């Protein structure tokens, strides 16, 4: 219906509406469905959330400077705190999820500037140090972001995870993360970015309080720049939602 | 400019003369220096041969109000690479417009004597010569910055196939991991 | 079978199929036809060998240990994982996940060490490899009851014949072998990370059957591997950094390309 | 049976026997040509199509 | 399609995209066609060139000052340089082209100014000297813009031409040139003419090294003004393109 | 019709007529058209030059003495620099052509003498010098007839040709060049050879300012001989004609 | 299957079969029914053994190469040209254009060297022979990460068997091997002359395995091609003066003929 | 399939199948026989016919 910078995502209460944006990225060609019997390895009765477990849970917003390395949040370990998906996920010991995830980032049209928004599955990170693994503190979030450096993080006995923008902490290029579904908020025009990741893993469930089976990463390609004065703080705010979740055996809360 | 973020953009500032050159890199993947890191380029160093045209996307990420021409030329080998705008024209070129839409693909057809092409070095055949010259110049207004960038994609077509099977130099060991 | 070109011609419409935002994280298709003119060409290329599994059926020598036939080493061990060659686990870890059988061949060559030992003459060395699955029982000595391979397979070759083949089909606990995975095996999050029991085939044991020449004689199991069957999911960046781990991504920092000159230079340095 | 298929040829036919009790020891797939790219290109929800540009 | 702000002119290997502008002006209401036999003067066999002399030659880019006069490009002789239509001219007794004259020029949104695009067939310059004919170097470009002047070009023994932007070099009144197919350059929107001229000439073919059919003048008919600060180099760039093109006669190379 | 004596072979504007001779030699039995799309490599357009490098462009004639050793042209560097065939090899990247090679050479009928006109595919010539390639400068002509010797050329560090007529500069047996296409032109009756060579080689298309796809090579088998006094100056003019040329690619100017 | 002869007689006629200008480059048929008389003689001849491609393929040495199995060449290299040896190469420069596939067989054959070296005892010698495609990595020492063939092909043969045998497919990046190139690669016509890449298929090295004895033995890889399914375009002399250069056609003048007497003697020198 | 073909006789039948994926591993096409002088003998333009001289 008419313009295409209108987009509206309904999940639940939640409604996210954009004024100017672009297209939806759809997974690798996958909508996330709920687990049909042919791939069903739990034997117990699954849950149903519904909708009370797939509103836009708004993670915490991180400021963008001039010049800022980068940041990135795990995914199931952004939302251990919000709602009740932090809660069924500690009460359930397998879930299986989906996510709806929307960067939302506006600016002047004299400000310039553009962000990857990419979705890495299974981004396993390296270490500064070279034969230590990194900590559980560090390499998570909390619901915050984690923000790279620019020079390489010295080594030592430190079990800090290497941050390092142009090899994005796994010891790849940069700029071949492209692969996986992604989309870019130039500040030029499109503000917004939505990426949905239907449920990726080589076993049809697991635990998500053990194990991150995305890591949402925001680069920033070209640092945010403009003129003197105006305004200098353009922050970007992560709204996430999970999209057909589902649990199976009830235990008790744990870690 | 090679163990930063600022390898990837490529600097467009206004200048007053126009015919100025924004970049400049011979087509020659897996093996320029420029391709050589790329995905499309790391798949390449597995294959010896290589046939199709390729896709230069270059996508403008200047300021909202900032304009620009620029003059995307490709030019086949036959001679040794362009110097001004005026000889670059002769050659296979796109003018692109900016003002929405800010992206803008340049597909470099396929221009070779034989089926395939190496795709390390050699003489026998060769790739010509991508060139960007500024066609007129970036008008900003003011209070809009004046220093815009550009970001160069490249992508294969559906008209691309890879042949016989190689293994990387780009990898490499000495003892085992212990 | 690769696409064909067609006949084109001029264009004055609003087209326009170059200018498009790749903003969306759409990846725009565009043939010659679009930027010029081109006629009726037609390619007879094939895109066969750039497929999925022609690409990574190719043996490659996955490790190599040494065992003496008389002195202490009697015997080598190896716990299997393709992370020991940068070679075949580079190709790997181009996809997250990937599912296949091996077929395990081994090139076992001897060599005679230097020694003062007189009337030196070999019988022709017979040589086991014995793989033990997950979870086996672990020999020590060489001569105790684990290499009578009850139950776990054992390639007896006799040597100076066609090098030892077998097949192992896929074993895993998961539905798909995991290339990289992010996650603890402990609860706590502690302990090793993505150490993860999917792609941990047990271990394989080799020894000299006989006790050969007289004199010592050291002999070189090369392991090579080559995946039949395979199918292969979320295809993702090509290692970049040197590997430093034969369990962990763990890198030290390097360029992001190759150097040159300039912007506009032409020539690579 | 025997699976009669031509060689890959550029611009014929070979016997082929299974003669071992799994199927994870027959000969490589080689030959499994396909190709797809509407996945990992365009992985857009409503296709962008080439006539037009893709915003507004 | 869409938005009629876009419009795409591929001419063989070289297209023209632009982002925003209006209309293509099409000559008399003549696209340019081959000639057919009921006109065809030549008893000769006719080459083709094709892709290979239909590329849009990109002319001199002019700088356009706040106050600026104007400039003007003869047609056949703005060519006589660059590729291979400079090439046929010489070795060709006669010739016959139509032509894609696209004039381009962006600006911001803070800037301001309207060019007249006209193109003139038979612009036969008068002369500062009132009873001598112009020089063919100062008349002619070399594929260089000839700028006109405000004031008159003193008189005296000179050859040089009498350039006035008000009477348009002619002695025709500069504001009633627009009957000829032309565009504005409004600079507050739409950055490119695009003017579509035929093969316009009294005979079916004639010599272009000797005859300039077209003349090509860019006026400004509201200079260029803006702000202090900013940008201050609005060049105006030529890409103009032969179409239909078609000799006979082939000679020698000549003058 | 009647005598077979006759032949006219009119390509565009210039004919060749010739009172007396023998019929034409075709290729190997191909006669040159255009390649098809089921051979053709370029994915771009490619120009059609017509009539107007299709014409009998007459190369240097060169002096037949009494004892002379012979001489050779090579093809696509004895028309780099006559007419548009020597402009359109220099714009264009990939160049295809045949050829209709035609030597004509007159005497009296008291005068004797028989050249073998061969057309060489691929002479890959020698050198003095058994470690040195030739130079570009004594290997290829420039329209010029590059003449050969009946002496060994001495051997230094020179880079000069070897050249022995008995050779043929390649080290093949003078006397076995006639596998590949030709004509005699035996004095006593047959005045001209005519030798129609089709494009022929390994890739369909290839440069031809760095490649030379046929070499013409006329060696005087039996001398010219005659009385003393007459005239003492039979030349032989070579007239060579492109045939289906068809270029892609098109570049800039170049070597 | 070639032609026959068929009964003819007297010719008084003005037909002339025999008188015909062989100065139009026409080479005329003549049968000896016209120059004399001959009856119907069948002739079961065969022009089988004259084909193409029955021609060509025959095994033919390209070369041969030694490497120390304990010193200092440990392994050997070389660029595949046919240029090496005469036999063959004459045979496929009577073609200026040829497509072929091409079978490599290996004879690698062992020889003692003699040395001081106490109870020298062989264990079977195995040798790699590994094929490294046009613009693939270089091997420098032999333990070099090259070796482990990750993609590159590599016969692995134990010595007392059947010689190795691989084939190759047609590789060229146009449509057939050029045997004569004129031309440059230079677009400024310097250079190399004839060096073009079309008949290039990379380099083919060869190394020792294992440690074979304490002594030092030295082993010799002789190359075979064999031409199959060859098509042969464009007839040209054969090659008359000897070869001086492995890419080259470089020739001393010499003989146009073997001499003998005067121009009616009937015995050759 | 099995290609049955006569053995090349002076004046019979063998099996032969291709076991191998690509076919440029088949063995040599030894049996192919096609002649056509009319090539690089006479290659004019009009065939000179046997029964008069070829000049006039
Ligand atoms: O290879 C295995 O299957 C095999 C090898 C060692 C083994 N371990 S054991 O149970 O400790 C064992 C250890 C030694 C012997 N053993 C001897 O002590 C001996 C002395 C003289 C002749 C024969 C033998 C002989 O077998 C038998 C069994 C079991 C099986
Ligand atoms: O053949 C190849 O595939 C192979 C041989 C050498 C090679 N190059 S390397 O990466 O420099 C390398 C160099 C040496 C070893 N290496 C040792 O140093 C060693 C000591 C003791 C036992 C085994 C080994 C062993 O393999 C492993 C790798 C790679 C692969």
């Amino acid at each position: 219906g008419y313009s295409d910078r209108a987009r509206s995502i309904t999940l639940g209460n939640s409604t996210i509406t954009t004024q100017e944006c672009a297209n939806v990225v759809v997974g690798y060609g996958v909508w996330p469905d709920y687990l049909k019997d042919s791939e069903a390895t739990a034997e117990d009765q699954p849950t149903q959330p519904d909708v009370a477990t797939c509103r836009f849970y708004t993670l915490d917003s991180v400021q963008w400077q001039k010049t800022s390395p980068g940041w990135w949040w795990k995914l199931p370990d952004a939302l251990s705190n919000l709602g009740l998906f932090g809660q069924n996920m500690q009460y359930h010991y397998l879930g299986r999820t989906g996510y709806t995830v929307h960067v939302q980032c506006n600016a002047s049209k004299f400000h310039q500037g553009c962000l990857l928004v990419v979705c890495v599955p299974e981004a396993e990170m390296g270490c500064a140090t070279l034969d230590n693994t990194p900590s559980s503190a560090e390499l998570l979030g909390g619901d915050t972001a984690k923000e790279f450096a620019d020079k390489p993080v010295a080594s030592g006995s430190n079990k800090l995870v290497q941050r390092v923008v142009y090899n994005a902490g796994m010891g790849v290029g940069v700029g071949n993360l492209t692969i996986f579904p992604h989309q870019w908020i130039n500040l030029r025009t499109n503000n917004s970015a939505t990426i949905v990741m239907p449920y990726t893993n080589s076993v049809p469930m697991d635990n998500m309080f053990r194990h991150n089976n995305v890591t949402l990463m925001v680069i920033p390609f070209v640092p945010l720049d403009y003129c003197p004065g105006s305004t200098t703080y353009v922050p970007i705010t992560v709204t996430i939602a999970p999209m057909c979740a589902e649990y199976n055996g009830l235990r008790l809360a744990g870690h | 400019k090679v163990n930063s973020m600022e390898a990837y953009q490529i600097p467009v500032r206004s200048n007053e003369g126009s015919g100025t050159q924004v970049f400049g890199f011979p087509l020659q993947p897996g093996y320029s220096s420029v391709f050589s890191r790329t995905l499309l380029g790391e798949i390449l160093n597995y294959y010896t041969h290589w046939s199709g045209s390729i896709k230069l996307t270059f996508m403008f990420c200047g300021s909202a109000m900032a304009t620009g021409k620029f003059l995307l030329a490709y030019s086949p080998p036959g001679a040794g690479a362009p110097t001004k705008r005026v000889d670059a024209m002769l050659g296979t070129h796109v003018i692109w417009d900016v003002g929405l839409q800010s992206s803008c693909v340049l597909c470099i057809p396929w221009i070779s004597q034989t089926h395939y092409r190496f795709v390390a070095s050699d003489e026998y055949t060769a790739g010509g010569f991508i060139t960007c010259w500024y066609q007129t110049n970036i008008v900003v207004p003011a209070d809009a910055q004046s220093s815009c960038y550009i970001m160069c994609f490249v992508s294969a077509c559906n008209d691309f196939s890879v042949r016989l099977l190689k293994d990387t130099p780009f990898i490499s060991q000495q003892n085992f991991f212990q | 079978r690769v696409a064909d070109t067609v006949g084109t011609g001029p264009t004055n419409s609003e087209a326009i199929p170059a200018l498009t935002a790749a903003e969306t994280g759409h990846t725009s298709q565009v043939v010659p036809g679009d930027t010029m003119q081109t006629r009726h060409v037609k390619n007879y290329h094939s895109r066969s060998e750039s497929t999925i599994e022609n690409f990574l059926c190719r043996s490659a020598c996955v490790y190599f240990t040494e065992y003496k036939n008389s002195g202490a080493k009697r015997y080598a061990e190896w716990v299997l994982t393709p992370r020991q060659a940068a070679q075949l686990r580079r190709k790997l870890e181009f996809f997250t996940y990937v599912r296949f059988d091996l077929e395990l061949t081994f090139v076992i060559t001897s060599t005679q060490q230097p020694s003062t030992t007189q009337n030196q003459d070999a019988q022709i060395l017979t040589h086991q490899i014995m793989y033990v699955p997950p979870g086996g029982p672990v020999p020590d000595k060489v001569d105790s009851y684990v290499w009578q391979t009850s139950t776990n397979p054992s390639v007896f070759w006799t040597e100076g014949n066609a090098p030892p083949r077998m097949s192992i089909p896929f074993l895993s606990i998961g539905n798909a072998y995991s290339n990289f995975y992010d996650g603890w095996s402990e609860f706590s999050r502690n302990g090793v990370y993505g150490i993860n029991t999917l792609n941990n085939m047990g271990t394989l044991y080799a020894r000299h059957v006989n006790a050969g020449s007289t004199g010592p004689i050291k002999s070189t199991i090369r392991i090579y591997f080559k995946p039949k069957h395979v199918k292969a999911w979320i295809p993702r960046p090509p290692r970049l950094c040197q590997y430093e781990k034969a369990k962990n991504v763990n890198f030290q920092p390097s360029g992001v390309t190759t150097t040159r000159q300039s912007i506009t230079t032409m020539t690579n340095t | 049976g025997a699976q009669v298929s031509t060689q890959k040829t550029g611009a014929i036919h070979y016997t082929n026997i299974n003669y071992y009790k799994d199927a994870a020891s027959n000969s490589a797939n080689r030959q499994d040509f396909t190709q797809d790219p509407g996945k990992f290109t365009e992985p857009v929800k409503d296709i962008m199509i080439k006539s037009l540009p893709a915003l507004n």
